[PDB]
């Protein structure tokens, strides 16, 4: 029979007012003799009934693909409502249902910290900027870097790391060409974490 | 010439 | 019927001279019935007889694990020979087939770079010391932590992330007691890969 997995919202959706975050439950290996899927969604055990299907979709592999998607507010998932969604199909002996909700615990603030490149580093055509990024409790975040109001776009952040008190840590790190940095450009390291104040902080770097 | 880690022998060229 | 995994070696292991590396193919789900395992290793298509198997281990749903264990040279593992375990068992129809080997590409040498904690982290109880270590190729490597001889256990190292030219970097960090950093404690980052020389590197740190 069918199979289920549900999803979270991005860090980021949950984190800034303007987007719209959403949990998504999705159905693979829906057959052709009987695609219909009832969804029954809830929250903390209370049915709602404002989710949305999305547009059923052939997979080339002789299933459907059945996506039901629902709307949260950013308050109720950052609260750590339980959202639970239940899939009924007539391949399934008994109701499919899957619960996911955020990681529980305290949260923490992440601790942001920039590192400037080694001078022994800066014998290459490039440079390596850091932004370590350490304290956070739960490990849902976004890294993004800018300079003078310009996203800066080349760079890679690592996968969050269980620290041994029980938080967690990334470094996030920028390549810019040697010259830009020698001439004192400031380069910004921006964090969005639920437990910043308004969920945002910027810190930077220069020579 | 020879490099070790901890005491223990890594390797030598 | 039995489900057959090959495991690679250690990369200390590849890249101390006093250590010995080994693949390790392990069947699982082999039945009660016909417990009867055969391995055929093979390195670069030539059958080799050294292998080893293990203590038979019974495992509590009913299915034996059977491990073959082969040992390996150092420099054939790092020229990229390609292992193959083949396994029969009169449960398997045909015979299963693995291979592994170190991953293809040029090897390039890790730029291994310290830096020191943040004015901004020196407020409180530890403070964090990192190594950076970027554009290494394969992404096979070690790295530990030490002073004054001595091992130091309270460091993390961040899995090893693809960068945008093809080589990996990850990043090392030791957290100490911010009374040790001031102390004028030398801490020192090894790294172990391939594409040193030796296998080896080290890069210290301390206050100014
Ligand atoms: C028939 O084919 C289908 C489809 O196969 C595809 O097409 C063919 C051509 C091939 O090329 C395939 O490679 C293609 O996938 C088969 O469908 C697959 O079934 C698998 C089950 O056997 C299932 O595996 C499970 O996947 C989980 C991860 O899925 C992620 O990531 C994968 C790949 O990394 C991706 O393909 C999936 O789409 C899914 O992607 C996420 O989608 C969500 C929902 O949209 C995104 O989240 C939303 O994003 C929006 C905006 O976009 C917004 O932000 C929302 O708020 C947010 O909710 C999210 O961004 C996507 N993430 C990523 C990273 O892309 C695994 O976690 C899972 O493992 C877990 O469970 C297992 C136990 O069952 C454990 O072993 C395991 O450890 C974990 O606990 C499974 O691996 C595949 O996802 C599924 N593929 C698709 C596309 O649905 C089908 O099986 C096959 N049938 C047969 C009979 O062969
Ligand atoms: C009956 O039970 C058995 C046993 O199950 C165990 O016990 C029960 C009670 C539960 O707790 C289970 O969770 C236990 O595992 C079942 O057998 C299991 O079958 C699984 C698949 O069906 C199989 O999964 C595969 O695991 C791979 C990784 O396995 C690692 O890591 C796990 C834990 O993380 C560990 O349990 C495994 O033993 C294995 O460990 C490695 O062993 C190697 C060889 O020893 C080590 O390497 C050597 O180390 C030495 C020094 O010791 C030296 O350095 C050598 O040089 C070196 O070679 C290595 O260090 C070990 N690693 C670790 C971390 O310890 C997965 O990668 C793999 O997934 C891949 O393939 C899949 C496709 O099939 C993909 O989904 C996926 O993407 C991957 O590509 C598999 O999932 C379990 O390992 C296996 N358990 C054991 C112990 O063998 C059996 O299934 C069940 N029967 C039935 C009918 O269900």
């Amino acid at each position: 029979g069918p199979s289920v997995f549900l999803f979270p919202p991005k860090p980021k959706d949950t984190l800034e007012a303007s987007r719209t975050p959403e949990v998504t439950c999705v159905v693979v290996d829906v057959s052709h003799e009987d695609p219909e899927v009832k969804f029954n969604w809830y929250v903390d055990g209370v049915e709602v009934h404002n989710a949305k299907t999305k547009p059923r979709e052939e997979q080339y592999n002789s299933t459907y693909r059945v996506v039901s998607v629902l709307t949260v507010l950013h308050q109720d998932w950052l609260n750590g409502k339980e959202y639970k969604c239940k899939v009924s199909n007539k391949a399934l002996p008994a109701p499919i249902e899957k619960t996911i909700s955020k990681a529980k615990g305290q949260p923490r603030e992440p601790q942001v910290y920039t590192l400037p490149p080694s001078r022994e580093d800066m014998t290459k055509n490039q440079v390596q900027l850091t932004c370590l990024v350490k304290g956070f409790y739960p490990s849902d975040i976004a890294v993004e870097w800018e300079s003078n109001g310009q996203p800066e776009n080349n760079y890679k952040t690592t996968p969050p790391v269980l620290d041994s008190d029980g938080s967690f840590f990334l470094a996030s790190k920028l390549t810019v060409d040697k010259s830009r940095w020698q001439q004192g450009n400031v380069f910004s390291c921006s964090v969005m974490h639920e437990a910043l104040h308004n969920a945002y902080t910027q810190k930077s770097l220069s020579l | 010439d020879c490099a070790w880690h901890l005491g223990e022998l890594v390797w030598c060229t």
